[PDB]
C-alpha cells in the first residue's frame, strides 16, 4: 500500500498521528503522510480523523492544504497531503531578526482571510488557528492547515465543545464558558496572529484560563453590558472582574498605519454578533494595494 | 444571538449538497432479504436507543441517512441489519455528539446479538462504502435554519415539526421519494398550520424557491401519515413526543382540512 512511498523523515506531530514526509518513487511527487493508529484502545477509528478527513473533502480551496489520498490499512490509516515549505511560526521565527515585510503581512492575511470565508461558507469551524497549523510555500501563498479540531455547524449553532481552541488564541466568549458560540471565534485567531506577525511577539501569552482572560482585558479594557451586551448573564462571568482601561492602538500595533489598526480593532470586538465577518472583512480598506510578495529562503 | 453572515451561502451549499448524499429510491426493491417493514422496525428502535443516551436528534437523522445510503449499494441479510443499524449510529453519534457514547455501550444495547470486534469491524467497512462522506444534510438541518424564520419563534409548532420530520423517517416509501429540504418544507408549515393555522410563509418562499403548490404531493403522504399514527406498528417516535421536553405534541388532533 506504502511500497509506492519512500519516507525521508519524520516533520512534527501534534500529538494526532506523526507527521512523515515521503516522496513518491513513480511520480516523484514529494508529500506529507499523516498516518494515524485505530487499534489504540480498541475504541475505533478517532472522532479526530473521521471530521478531518469527510470535511477536507468537502473542502477544495486554493488557500486550504490539499487532501490528496486516504489509504485504508487495517491498522493503519495515511493520510496523503500536498507538501509545503514550512509553517508560519517557523518561518517567524526566522525572519524575527528582520521582522516580517510589511506588505507580504498584508496579502497572507488577505489569502488566510480568502480560505477562512470559504470554510465557513460550508459550514466548517475550524478552531485551531495558529502559526503551527498555517503552511507557507515558497511561491508566496499560505494554507490553512490541521482540521483535527474542526467541526461541521447547524445553524444557528448548538452547544458545542467547550475544550478548544489554543489558549492563546482563544477568545474571551470561550474563556469566559458560554453556552454557544460560533464563527466568531475562529476570526479572533486570525486576529490575534495578524498583531503577532506585526509585533514579533504573541498578542496574549496566558498561562492559564484566567491568565489569558486578564491578558485580554489588560489591553482591550475589562468589558461591560455596553461593550458587550449579553456578558453579565454569561455562565463563568464573575462580577468581581478587575476594571482595566483599554489603551492605544498605536502603542499596542506600532507598525500599522490608520487603515491596518482600524481592521484589526474589528477582528477583536468582544462581542461575537459584532465581531466582523471572514467575508465582510476581505472588503475592508486595508486590502486596497494587495499584492502577492516572495519570501526569502535560505532555508 | 449570532452574526448571521453566511445563512445564504449555507443554505445554498447544503441543497447543493443534499442532491450528492440522497440515497438511491426504490433501493428496498432491489435488496434480496430487507423490506421496508425491517427498516421501519430498525428506525423505531434506532429512536429509543437516542432517548435512552440522550442523543441529539440530528445525530439519529445522520444514522438514518447512513443506513439508506449503505444500503443503496451494499446487499445485506435480515441477520445482520441491526448491526449495519448500531455501526451507523456509532459513527453518527461520533461525528455530532459532544460525549458520544463509548464502543461498550454499544454493544449492550444489541441484546448482546453481535460481538465488538463485530461492530468495530462494520464501523469501518460503513466508512470504506461511503468513503467518508459522512457530513451531510438532513432535515433537521433544514428546519433549524427554517425555525429563523418564525416571530415570535414559537414552541410548541418548533416540537411539531421535528417530530414530524422523524415521522418520515420511519418509512422509506414514500420518504425517500423527497429531499430533506422538502421533508421540512412539508412538515414545517402542517405544524404551522394545526397549531397557529397560519401560513407557510412568503420569506420562506423567497429563500427556498418553493411553494404551496410545488409542496403538495409531499404534504398530501404527510397529512396521512400523522392521521394514522396510532395504526402504525411504529409507536416509540410517538412516545417519544409526550414529553415536558417536547411540549406533549404528539397528543394533538390532526387537521381535518387543508383546502383541497
Ligand atoms: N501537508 C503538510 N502538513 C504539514 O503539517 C502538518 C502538521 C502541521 C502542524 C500540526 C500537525 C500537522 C506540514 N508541515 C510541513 C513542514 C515542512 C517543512 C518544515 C516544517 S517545520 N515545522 O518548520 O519543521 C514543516 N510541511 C507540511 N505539509
Amino acid at each position: 500500500s506504502m511500497e509506492n512511498f519512500q519516507k525521508v523523515e519524520k516533520i512534527g506531530e501534534g500529538t494526532y498521528g506523526v507527521v512523515y514526509k515521503a516522496r513518491n518513487k513513480l511520480t516523484g511527487e514529494v508529500v506529507a503522510l499523516k498516518k494515524i493508529r485505530l487499534d489504540t484502545e480498541t475504541e475505533g477509528v478517532p472522532s479526530t480523523a473521521i471530521r478531518e478527513i469527510s470535511l477536507l473533502k468537502e473542502l477544495n480551496h486554493p488557500n486550504i492544504v490539499k487532501l490528496l489520498d486516504v489509504i485504508h490499512t487495517e491498522n493503519k490509516l495515511y493520510l496523503v497531503f500536498e507538501f509545503l515549505h514550512q509553517d508560519l511560526k517557523k518561518f517567524m521565527d526566522a525572519s524575527a531578526l528582520t521582522g516580517i515585510p510589511l506588505p507580504l503581512i498584508k496579502s497572507y492575511l488577505f489569502q488566510l482571510l480568502q480560505g477562512l470565508a470559504f470554510c465557513h461558507s460550508h459550514r466548517v469551524l475550524h478552531r485551531d488557528l495558529k502559526p503551527q497549523n498555517l503552511l507557507i510555500n515558497t511561491e508566496g501563498a499560505i494554507k490553512l492547515a490541521d482540521f483535527g479540531l474542526a467541526r461541521a455547524f447547524g445553524v444557528p449553532v448548538r452547544t458545542y465543545t467547550h475544550e478548544v481552541v489554543t489558549l492563546w488564541y482563544r477568545a474571551p466568549e470561550i474563556l469566559l464558558g458560554c453556552k454557544y458560540y460560533s464563527t466568531a471565534v475562529d476570526i479572533w485567531s486570525l486576529g490575534c496572529i495578524f498583531a503577532e506577525m506585526v509585533t514579533r511577539r504573541a498578542l496574549f501569552p496566558g498561562d492559564s484560563e484566567i491568565d489569558q482572560l486578564f491578558r485580554i482585558f489588560r489591553t482591550l479594557g475589562t468589558p461591560d453590558e455596553v461593550v458587550w451586551p449579553g456578558v453579565t448573564s454569561m455562565p463563568d462571568y464573575k462580577p468581581s472582574f478587575p476594571k482595566w482601561a483599554r489603551q492605544d492602538f498605536s502603542k499596542v500595533v506600532p507598525p500599522l498605519d490608520e487603515d491596518g489598526r482600524s481592521l484589526l480593532s474589528q477582528m477583536l470586538h468582544y462581542d461575537p454578533n459584532k465581531r466582523i465577518s471572514a467575508k465582510a472583512a476581505l472588503a475592508h480598506p486595508f486590502f486596497q494595494d494587495v499584492t502577492k510578495p516572495v519570501p526569502h529562503l535560505r532555508l | 444571538n449570532e452574526v448571521p453572515d453566511y445563512h445564504e451561502d449555507i443554505h445554498t451549499y447544503l441543497r447543493e449538497m443534499e442532491v450528492k448524499c440522497k440515497p438511491k429510491v426504490g433501493y428496498m426493491k432491489k435488496q434480496p432479504d430487507i423490506t421496508n417493514s425491517m427498516r421501519a422496525i430498525l428506525v423505531d428502535w434506532l429512536v429509543e436507543v437516542g432517548e435512552e443516551y440522550k442523543l441529539q436528534n440530528e445525530t439519529l437523522h445522520l444514522a438514518v441517512n447512513y443506513i439508506d445510503r449503505f444500503l443503496s449499494s451494499m446487499s445485506v441479510l435480515r441477520g445482520k441489519l441491526q448491526l449495519v443499524g448500531t455501526a451507523a449510529m456509532l459513527l453518527a453519534s461520533k461525528f455530532e455528539e459532544i460525549y458520544p457514547p463509548e464502543v461498550a455501550e454499544f454493544v449492550y444495547i444489541t441484546d448482546d446479538t453481535y460481538t465488538k470486534k463485530q461492530v468495530l469491524r462494520m464501523e469501518h467497512l460503513v466508512l470504506k462504502v461511503l468513503t467518508f462522506d459522512l457530513a451531510a444534510p438532513t432535515v433537521n438541518q433544514f428546519l433549524t435554519q427554517y425555525f429563523l424564520h418564525q416571530q415570535p419563534a414559537n414552541c410548541k409548532v418548533e416540537s411539531l415539526a421535528m417530530f414530524l420530520g422523524e415521522l418520515s423517517l420511519i418509512d422509506a416509501d414514500p420518504y425517500l421519494k423527497y429531499l430533506p429540504s422538502v421533508i421540512a418544507g412539508a412538515a414545517f408549515h402542517l405544524a404551522l398550520y394545526t397549531v397557529t393555522g397560519q401560513s407557510w410563509p412568503e420569506s420562506l418562499i423567497r429563500k427556498t424557491g418553493y411553494t404551496l403548490e410545488s409542496l403538495k404531493p409531499c404534504l398530501m403522504d404527510l397529512h396521512q401519515t400523522y392521521l394514522k399514527a396510532p395504526q402504525h406498528a411504529q409507536q416509540s417516535i410517538r412516545e417519544k413526543y409526550k414529553n415536558s421536553k417536547y411540549h406533549g405534541v404528539s397528543l394533538l388532533n390532526p387537521p381535518e382540512t387543508l383546502n383541497l
